[PDB]
């Protein structure tokens, strides 16, 4: 076919015909002219090679192109492999009525509608706008309809969310590993260009927001729109395939503003009063008057299921805390009083969910998911957690014991140099007491952090549970565990060197202070081991997915 | 191959421009439409010898 | 301190005094590319060692040779800015004087006949730009340096694999720069092996037995000798006690008098020692310990010549009885032994099939080119041409160093072929190394990984294009007449052009350079790749290659490499290291005496840093040198120890010279984890250059490097006094000291205006000094892109705050107040290059014509009367920018649209809309319009328009160059006349055509005027015919591709401002996407009631370790802290006393610091600038490892009115009520990653399908399509859906028929599909059946 | 589709080369002497008597 | 193994989409083999429901 420029492209299989057209031409021509046999059995060799370098070209000396090192593309070329029909064209094909964009949050959805753009919305349901246009006479013919669309007259947006309102779409990232990957959502319109995608629903994607970008892809016929409401709405996957673990869980800002919400420090402002319900409690916080954790008697009256699907009521005075009653307005009716009155971590959020589901069924899950999550941002931001310098707590244990370990391998040092011990001996010796001087720094650092909030209340003093910022961020299980609050705070680790083999002097710098230069290069290597095996861990999971779904 | 080696090579960019737009069809099926209509309108020895 | 270094001078931390400054940051692309061409007088490497070694060229023993000269390159016909408006390489000819000569009948000593010596042309190589960069085809590209196994000679034992039996192998393999390979390796079973590529496994002597050697001297060189004499009987054996180590006998060993080893004991060394003091020479053995010897000779009877024995046999007592009755009492033996002397070539020997030299010569041959019969003179040229003739085989100077040096020769230089002796004593130190003493060596260590660069490279390939030249020169003059040709005929300049324009313009390393960022050029330039030709690549290697190794220390950067599918084989070169003389790398140390560390500096390559142990650059030493302690942290051979005060050798040089230029920038990188320092530094390039520039508060001090030495800003190369200042163009007054007598005028730096970088950003020049300011040389004259006064400039510094706000920041995402868009501090420039074509098809000819067939005129209202558009027009999407119809026929018009036609006979016209159009949803302005238009073709209106622009702003140009040149000229000339002869008020009135003939005293000064004069008539000489020249290039036509008309290039600069959906980053890699760009009614507000501008989140910091970010944040908070008492002391107008003592008081501030500062400045006039530079914030250096510490912070804190712990309490600005727990703002410098959202975001309701495969073809602006892959349609398979997938994959796909009825359905409002066969499986059917497969469809 | 008449025959190289080779374990043939027939450097027999 | 459990399969273009292709298909060629659809592969293979 002509290229733009008067010059041409070809495909290889008009190369091989030509080659096999050219010399059965010349074999014939030939065996006219009655050849002697050295040369009829070179031409019946070479049509050979021509006949087998157009059924599967590489299967010989690769028979290689013109003008070019590059080796052609023969037919079995085209089936086989990962550019084949099979695998290219016909088992995955690229679609119509898509689109693609950056993420981006919005939190204001409850979860069965996303952010939609309203220039991707344009493009994408042009054909819908086209016909409701030539519907309602605006325009006579479906040229104006064009001309209309084309320049954005004001009359086409009230047009475009009718075509919207209930019309699910389907948000896809390009890993779609589960099933879980492609889901619909009810679109709203976006002053924007970038996709609001609800914040709940992420952990179900594995999609951070770090400039990640997704698809949508477009029902168009009335079948699809009732399967993609009917299976396939967000709504509908709350609870994962591998697990009956639910896959909404609320994952980082949330938890935080839940475990800044349900605590008690002993002593805040309203302590020990008395409260006749939760609304009251939160009159008490919205005012000011009293904090939102301090333990307080309230009335709270919850229901159950004692009877055959019967909301059983019984009312009583808990001791509680306030902020514990606040949130205790987003429960729904079944559920008892205990799933709110503990700390509220991830774990805990979870078991919330799952007993809710497992209680009152769908609905009443899925808009608790929904106020969970706006309660779980709307009282994160007002705590201020903010991470700062002075939240990571240094031992004044660290130097001495890092001191009495630098003695300690002096002393193994002295036995070695007086050959009283081996090479390997002395070797698992200093790692055992490295190990051990970690050990005793992350027991020191652990209770520097976790219980150094002592204040008084009416005596003495009481010790508690801790509110620094990073104690809340590793304990409510938002981000990170204990291994990199260590990471931070006490000294990190033992690191290995290319070999395998562990080095016998550790990293004794947290990211706190300084780390000199030896320190940090030997770290760098353990850094792009770990890169290197995501990549390639990356493409063995893909491939064994592959494998797994090709055989059932 | 175009740049980087990928499967992206020139076969998968050069258009098809021997197809016609599905607008177009849109325009020729409503003025089938149109035309019917219209010379529905006429007479029977004029619309027979128009459609002649 | 210089002039901009007192401008706005930064507060610097830091305790290790700088002894070695930061090189030029470019200097392996320059300096190898001097290496290139340049007029060598030796073998130097370069153009002058590709010719000298390629040439002479003789004939095929005919008697007529071509040899060489000298050669020259020509300026080039165009300069770079018109070379890349144009689009060809800025290259330059090569003219080769050669010389032919042809001899005489029976004499090659003799006389010629006749020599012809002529210069010819020799193709076009492109020329290296003053920073860098090559210009191949309209583009601006960079050839990366390259990284590979040194050619010489390794060791390596590929340990365990074969086999699974537990046991090591050993291979020794020759690499040479240009040739053959040659290995060498063992087998499960004790065999050696040779292999002249990695073709099958041969026995190892053949390859001896290649190069003229018998058994017997094999056996020699590879064993010692054991003499039995039968001293008058019992076959004695002669004694060397050392020989006797480790072993056991089988006997009783006795040496005068004493029987020292005994029967069935193993052999102690004191037996040895007492053997060697008792003077023992020659024992008594029985005739059993013969047994196990082989026989080294040939032993036969003398007079009959019958065989006793053959050369490597064992000795069986018949041939013992043999051998005493011949008469022969000598018998040598090989020594043996499991331990110290394997005999491997003994077992090599048993297991060779062939004998003497022809049958290994045939069987070399036979193995090389297998399936033809042998022939022996082709056998004795293929083994000739394979290790040993000069031209098919070549080590370089770096292949013989390495070859003599892991051979522990004496000498490091050699012939480039092989020899006998090389080849031997390879294989003996490979049985050496099987014998357990020696060691393997491994690749990854950058003693044995050479870097090639980019002159070695293109020399290369200008080899391959002389070799290609001269097969034809030899058929050439094997067929030469004796006078017909000057000797150019022979010549072919198509291969040597065509070899080197195909490397540069084609290979892996040699790429688009990355220029949207003085950072992002300065790092593409210095990158160590080890991918292209004669490297590994992603597929086959390889994991030790993507791993670092412990000599990468101070050489390679490790914590700058592409995250993804290649990991280290990337790349980036560190700070302070050089390339060796040999090509490897070096890195600065200085060297230690006694104990006094001598600012003298050496540097290392990486096998002279393992024997030597290297200090650390975190140390503590007085004036005197002495280190503090009695002990210090080092490192001996990779290995971090604690060595004595004064055993060390080299101390490092600085604190940052194990890191890149990319790395190096980010502040605080000894507070990061490496994994985000690895993204930081990854990110730090893609900043988009923003609308202003402004100066990073916490800094490195690494970016004055990097601005200057980049080649973004202007430099100024001799200082003076600032005559003239526009934003074209800087005129500078030299001052008298550094100017030349000769030639003497003033400097004019021409800016470069807003133009067109790679990326599509706008890549400018702005002037930073007033007129009439004193500058010093290598002063900053015009900022570039991304810098302000001569710093780097990526991004831009805000008021931040990490608290989650609402969840708008929920897993990474930034969240921006509107007063960062109000500001328009974000907006940033494009520029995009449109372009229309207008070819000649066979249907007629395309015209730019402004008559457009179906538009309004509204539409073509921003259009001129020729049909291209006005400069300066802003546009939107859609929008007509030149006018372009293109003629057609042949409509074949249907039924009913051909009645409509009869109805109203309006007539299908003749042509096409096919205009250029502005893509889908851009705007701007345009601001640059070029017409190229074919030599022979009507020029319209428009293209004379621009032609007369361009001819009036090059003579106005050129004009006003001589006019304030000469200005200079004549501001010298009255500044000679007046000293000897003053005119003061006369001078002045009297013409300046009569100063240049005024007299004047026989001096100096005499002289003076002449040269004056004569500088003044050749510049105005030189202005006339430049500007012929320049009008003749001008006026003259292009070329073009062929057969095509005219192209119409429109320039756009948009004006992309920032909305939700970019991308920004800060400098420790944390990424984030805008969600919600809030009014500043919203924002968090302290006490003062100043707005935060981007709120963070905090949950980044615990889980990703980068805790600098945090350090960066509060040290930003105390820069802008002293910004704002600046600000404040300045506004109440305080006397220059109190600011005096602020500022100083600012720069003391700290620990033993490298920062001394004023008083020594100016009374106003240099303190009053500085504080109008610092009153949006005293900058802050970190060096990267060595800079501020936590307590400096704090103190700089208490200096500021700001509180020690860094957190402030926050008011919300909805509620109006205090945050509970104050949080951290600061200000964090902040960049825009040019992942924006615009560029990012289509949508396809239907457009254009790909051909083969009725499949809409993915791409943009192509219109593209999400690819519903494999892993997606088991997802829909996963659940129930299966109308969605039916339709997924036929009817919006794929169908013909399909998509078309479902449009037809849609528009009509009817949602249904019929869904009919794919298309693509109608095509798999075809294709299986195009092959002798029969498959069809069945019945029913 | 179209057609070629060839000359003289031609094997298939997928009955031929792929690994459990179809010709090769149809006449009980090793394949080194059936691409040695097809390469005109050997005869063999076809059913030439007794 | 599912590697070969997968290709040992009733229904050839189950057998011929994912592995070695040139085996398969010569195997169900020469065994005039005939496929009945069958499970999901083929169906998203010929395009019709699943
Ligand atoms: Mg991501």
């Amino acid at each position: 076919v002509p290229l733009d420029g008067g010059r041409f492209a070809t495909s290889d299989l008009n190369d091989l015909y030509r080659r096999v057209i050219n010399r059965n031409n010349r074999l014939k021509r030939l065996l006219d002219l009655a050849a002697p046999d050295i040369i009829v059995r070179n031409e019946k060799r070479m049509l050979q090679e021509a006949v087998d370098a157009l059924l599967d070209n590489g299967r010989r000396g690769r028979a290689i192109t013109g003008s070019n090192k590059r080796p052609l593309k023969s037919l079995a070329d085209m089936i086989k492999g990962k550019q084949g029909r099979f695998r290219q064209n016909l088992l995955g094909k690229r679609v119509d009525y898509s689109g693609r964009s950056v993420i981006t949050v919005g939190p204001y959805l409850r979860l069965h509608q996303c952010g939609l753009p309203k220039k991707m919305a344009l493009e994408l349901f042009k054909p819908f706008i086209y016909g409701k246009l030539e519907l309602r006479g605006l325009a006579t013919t479906i040229k104006a309809a064009k001309k209309m669309v084309e320049r954005e007259e004001a009359v086409v947006w009230d047009i475009l969310d009718e075509v919207i309102r209930e019309h699910p779409v389907l948000l896809n990232r390009a890993p779609t590993l589960h099933r879980l990957g492609i889901q619909a959502f009810e679109p709203v319109l976006i002053e924007g260009k970038a996709i609001q995608l609800h914040p709940l629903v992420c952990a179900a994607y594995n999609a951070d927001f770090d400039g990640d970008q997704m698809a949508v892809h477009v029902p168009l016929t009335l079948e699809a729109q009732l399967e993609a409401r009917a299976l396939m709405m967000s709504t509908n996957n709350i609870l994962s395939p591998a697990n009956g673990e639910p896959i909404i869980v609320p994952s980082q800002d949330v938890v935080l503003g839940l475990y800044y919400m349900t605590r008690d420090c002993v002593n805040a402002k309203g302590e020990g009063m008395v409260l006749t319900g939760p609304k009251e409690a939160e009159r008490l916080y919205r005012s000011g008057l009293a904090s939102l954790h301090a333990r307080v008697k309230v009335r709270i009256t919850e229901y159950e299921k004692d009877a055959n699907g019967e909301l059983v009521a019984k009312t009583s005075l808990k001791d509680t805390t306030v902020g514990r009653a606040i949130l205790w307005m987003i429960v729904p009716k079944g559920l008892p009083y205990s799933i709110v009155n503990q700390a509220l971590g991830k774990k805990a959020i979870s078991k919330m969910l799952n007993t809710c589901y497992r209680i009152l069924g769908l609905k009443p899950t899925v808009i608790f998911a929904d106020q969970i999550m706006y309660t779980g941002f709307a009282y994160a931001a007002r705590s201020g957690a903010s991470v700062g310098i002075d939240d990571m707590v240094i031992p004044e244990k660290k130097h001495e014991i890092i001191s009495e370990a630098e003695a300690e391998v002096a002393e193994i040092q002295e036995q070695f140099q007086s050959g009283l011990v081996t090479a390997g001996e002395r070797y698992n010796k200093v790692i055992d007491i490295w190990a051990a001087a970690n050990d005793r720094v992350s027991k020191a650092m652990m209770d520097n952090l976790q219980t150094e909030t002592v204040i008084n209340r009416d005596g003495q003093e009481e010790k508690q549970v801790s509110f620094n910022s990073i104690y809340m961020m590793a304990d409510s299980g938002a981000r990170g565990s204990a291994a990199q609050i260590r990471q931070l705070a006490g000294m990190r680790g033992l690191m290995a060197k290319p070999d395998g083999s562990i080095i016998e002097t550790p990293i004794t710098a947290n990211f706190r202070e300084g780390l000199n230069v030896l320190q940090y290069f030997i770290s760098t290597h353990g850094a792009r081991k770990g890169l290197a095996d995501t990549a390639l861990k990356t493409a063995n999971s893909g491939y064994l997915t592959r494998r797994l779904v090709d055989v059932a | 191959p175009i740049g980087d080696d990928e499967d992206s090579h020139l076969g998968d960019f050069i258009e098809d421009t021997t197809l016609e737009l599905p607008l177009d069809s849109a325009t020729t099926e409503s003025l089938r439409a149109a035309t019917h209509d219209v010379l529905a309108g006429l007479t029977a020895r004029e619309a027979k010898v128009l459609r002649m | 301190y210089s002039y901009t270094e007192k401008k706005r001078i930064r507060k610097d931390f830091g305790k290790r005094p700088q002894v070695l400054d930061v090189p030029y940051l470019l200097s392996i692309q320059l300096d190898s590319f001097q290496k290139f061409i340049e007029q060598d007088p030796e073998g130097q490497y370069g153009l002058e060692a590709a010719f000298r070694s390629v040439f002479p060229i003789q004939s095929y023993s005919g008697n007529s040779e071509l040899q060489y000269v000298s050669y020259r390159l020509g300026e080039p016909v165009f300069d770079v800015q018109e070379c890349q408006i144009r689009g060809v390489t800025y290259s330059a000819p090569l003219r080769v004087k050669l010389r032919l000569v042809i001899y005489e009948r029976e004499a090659p000593e003799g006389t010629v006949k006749d020599i012809k010596e002529q210069e010819v042309y020799m193709g076009e190589i492109p020329l290296m730009t003053d920073n860098g960069t090559f210009v191949i085809n309209g583009t601006e590209r960079v050839i990366v340096s390259q990284l590979h196994r040194s050619p010489g000679v390794f060791f390596d034992s590929d340990k365990g694999k074969t086999h699974s039996s537990g046991k090591v192998l050993y291979n020794a393999r020759i690499i040479p720069y240009r040739g053959s390979w040659l290995d060498f390796e063992f087998d499960p079973k004790d065999n050696l092996f040779v292999r002249i590529d990695r073709r099958r496994k041969l026995p190892a002597t053949i390859i001896l037995r290649a190069l003229n050697y018998t058994t017997e001297q094999i056996l020699d060189l590879f064993f010692e000798k054991v003499i039995f004499e039968i001293r008058d009987n019992k076959l004695q054996m002669e004694l060397v006690p050392e020989r006797l180590r480790g072993e056991t006998a089988s006997f009783d060993i006795e040496a005068n008098g004493k029987v020292y080893v005994e029967k069935g004991r193993r052999i102690t060394a004191r037996h040895i020692r007492q053997l060697e003091k008792d003077d023992v020479k020659l024992i008594e053995v029985p005739v059993e310990y013969i047994a196990g010897k082989v026989v080294a000779k040939d032993y036969i009877d003398e007079s009959t010549g019958e065989l006793i024995c053959a050369a490597n046999m064992e000795l069986s007592l018949d041939l013992l009885a043999k051998l005493s009755q011949s008469g022969h009492k000598r018998i040598e033996t090989l020594f043996t032994n499991d331990l110290d002397h394997g005999p491997y070539i003994s077992e090599t020997l048993r297991v060779d099939p062939t004998n003497d030299r022809l049958s290994a010569l045939v069987e070399i041959y036979r193995m090389m080119r297998p399936g033809e019969p042998p022939t022996r003179e082709a056998a004795e040229s293929l083994f000739e041409n394979l290790f040993f003739s000069e031209d098919r085989y070549d080590l370089s100077a770096v292949g013989r160093m390495k070859f003599n040096r892991s051979l522990l020769r004496e000498e490091i230089e050699g012939s480039g072929i092989l020899s006998k002796d090389d080849i031997i004593d390879v294989m003996k130190k490979l049985i050496d190394i099987r014998n357990g003493k020696g060691e393997v060596d491994d690749i990854d260590h950058l003693g044995n990984r050479r870097i090639r660069s980019v002159g070695e490279m293109a020399e290369n390939q200008f080899r391959v294009g002389l070799v290609r030249v001269e097969r034809a020169v030899k058929e050439r003059l094997s067929l030469g007449d004796l006078d017909t040709l000057m000797p150019q005929d022979m010549i072919n300049a198509k291969p040597i052009s065509a070899a080197v324009k195909e490397f540069f313009g084609s290979s892996q390393l040699s790429q688009f350079m990355d220029q949207n960022n003085p950072l992002s050029e300065i790092t593409h330039k210095r990158r160590i790749s080890a991918l292209g030709p004669g490297g590994l690549t992603r597929e086959r290697a390889g994991f030790e290659v993507r791993d670092v190794h412990p000599t990468h220390y101070g050489r390679v950067c490790p914590i700058e490499t592409p995250e993804g599918p290649n990991i280290g084989l990337i790349n980036s070169l560190s700070v302070y290291a050089q390339t060796n003389e040999y090509g490897f790398l070096e890195t600065p140390y200085r060297k230690v005496t006694d104990g006094v560390v001598t600012d003298e500096i050496h540097y290392l390559s990486a096998i002279e840093e393992g024997n030597y142990v290297i200090a650390q650059a975190n140390s503590n030493l007085d004036e005197e040198g002495h280190f503090v302690e009695d002990l210090v942290t080092c490192r001996s051979k990779g290995e971090s120890s604690l060595f004595s005060r004064d055993q060390v050798d080299y101390m490092d040089v600085s604190t940052q010279q194990v890191v890149s230029v990319g790395a190096s920038l980010i502040p605080f990188l000894e507070h990061d984890d490496a994994n985000r320092a690895l993204m930081g530094a990854n990110m730090q390039r893609q900043a988009v250059p923003t609308l202003r520039a402004d100066k990073p508060l916490v800094g490195t001090g690494m970016e004055r490097a990097v601005a200057v030495d980049s080649g973004v800003t202007a430099v100024a190369k001799r200082g003076g006094v600032v005559q003239y200042v526009d934003a074209s163009r800087i005129v500078i007054k030299v001052n008298e000291d550094e100017m030349y007598p000769g030639e003497a005028g003033i400097d004019i730096y021409n800016l470069t205006k807003y133009t067109r970088s790679n990326q599509n950003t706008c890549i400018n020049q702005m002037p930073c000094v007033s007129l009439g300011e004193p500058v010093e040389r290598g002063d900053v004259l015009a900022d570039g892109p991304s810098t302000d006064l001569g710093e780097l400039a990526l991004g831009q510094n805000m008021r931040v705050a990490f608290m989650p706000w609402n969840g708008y920041n929920f897993e990474d995402s930034i969240l921006v107040s509107e007063r960062v868009v109000q500001e328009d501090r974000f907006t940033t420039i494009h520029i995009q290059e449109l372009a229309c074509v207008s070819r000649d098809t066979k249907l007629g000819p395309e015209e730019i014509t402004a008559d457009i067939p179906n538009v309004g005129e509204a539409a073509l209202s921003k259009l001129d009367e020729s049909g291209i558009v006005y400069i300066g027009a802003e546009v939107t999407g859609g929008d007509i920018l030149v006018g372009k119809v293109t003629p057609k026929g042949e409509t074949q018009l249907t039924p009913e649209e051909k009645l409509l036609r009869a109805i109203f006979g309006e007539k299908a016209s003749d042509v096409k809309d096919s205009s250029l159009r502005v893509p889908n949803g851009v705007s701007g302005t345009v601001i640059d319009v070029q017409v190229f238009t074919r030599d022979g073709v009507e020029k319209d209106k428009r293209a004379l328009e621009i032609e007369e622009m361009q001819l009036k702003q090059a003579k106005k140009d050129l004009s006003e160059e001589l006019q304030i040149l000469e200005a200079g000229l004549f501001s010298r000339i009255r500044a000679v006349l007046v000293a000897g002869g003053v005119e003061a008020e006369k001078l002045d009135k009297l013409p300046r055509d009569r100063w240049l003939e005024l007299g004047l005293t026989d001096e100096e000064k005499q002289n003076q005027l002449e040269q004056l004069a004569e500088q003044y008539d050749e510049l105005k000489h030189e202005f006339e015919k430049k500007l012929e020249a320049k009008r003749r290039k001008i006026t003259q036509g292009d070329d073009l591709a062929p057969g095509v008309l005219k192209i119409v290039k429109v320039y756009l600069a948009v004006k992309r401002r920032i909305q939700p959906g970019d991308k920004m980053a800060g400098r420790h890699g944390n990424k984030g996407v805008i969600s919600k760009i809030n009014p500043i009614e919203d924002m968090p507000y302290d006490e003062n009631g100043t707005p935060v501008d981007i709120v963070l989140n905090p949950l980044g910091v615990p889980s990703r370790m980068n805790i600098g970010q945090i350090l960066e944040t509060h040290l930003g908070m105390a820069a802008k802290g002293i910004g704002d008492k600046i600000n404040a002391m300045l506004k109440q107008q305080q006397e220059v006393a109190k600011l005096r003592e602020f500022i100083q008081r600012a720069y003391d501030l700290g620990a033993d610091v490298r920062q001394k500062v004023d008083l020594s400045t100016f009374s106003d006039e240099e303190v009053m600038r500085l504080a109008e530079n610092l009153r949006k914030g005293m900058p802050i250096a970190t060096p990267v490892f060595d800079g501020a510490k936590e307590a400096e912070i704090k103190e700089l804190l208490k200096l500021g009115d700001l509180p020690t712990s860094g957190q402030i309490r926050l008011y919300d600005g909805r509620t109006g009520e205090q945050f509970e727990r104050p949080v951290t703002v600061g200000y964090m410098y902040m960049l825009k990653l040019n992942h924006l959202v615009d560029d990012k975001m289509h949508a396809r309701s239907t457009g254009s399908y790909s051909l083969v495969t009725q499949q809409p073809l993915g791409g943009k602006a192509q219109f593209g399509g999400q690819r519903f892959g494999e892993m997606e349609v088991w997802a829909l398979e996963a659940y129930g859906a299966a109308y969605t997938l039916q339709e997924m994959l036929t009817v919006k796909s794929d169908d013909v028929n399909g998509r078309t009825k479902m449009y037809k359905n849609i528009v009509d409002g009817n949602h249904q599909m019929e869904p009919g066969m794919p298309e693509s499986f109608n095509v798999l059917l075809k294709e299986i059946r195009s092959l002798g497969i029969n498959i069809e469809l069945e019945d029913e | 589709m179209g057609h070629i008449e060839l000359a003289s025959p031609t094997a298939h190289i997928w009955f031929l080369k792929s690994l459990p080779s179809r010709i090769g374990l149809l006449l009980d043939m090793p394949l080194r002497d059936i691409e040695r027939v097809l390469y005109f450097e050997s005869y063999v027999v076809i059913e030439g008597g007794m | 193994g599912i590697t070969k459990a997968s290709l040992a399969t009733e229904s050839f273009i189950s057998a011929a989409s994912f592995q070695e292709t040139t085996r398969v298909l010569t195997e169900a060629a020469v065994a005039g083999k005939r496929d009945e659809l069958r499970g999901l592969k083929e169906n998203v293979i010929v395009g019709r429901l699943i």
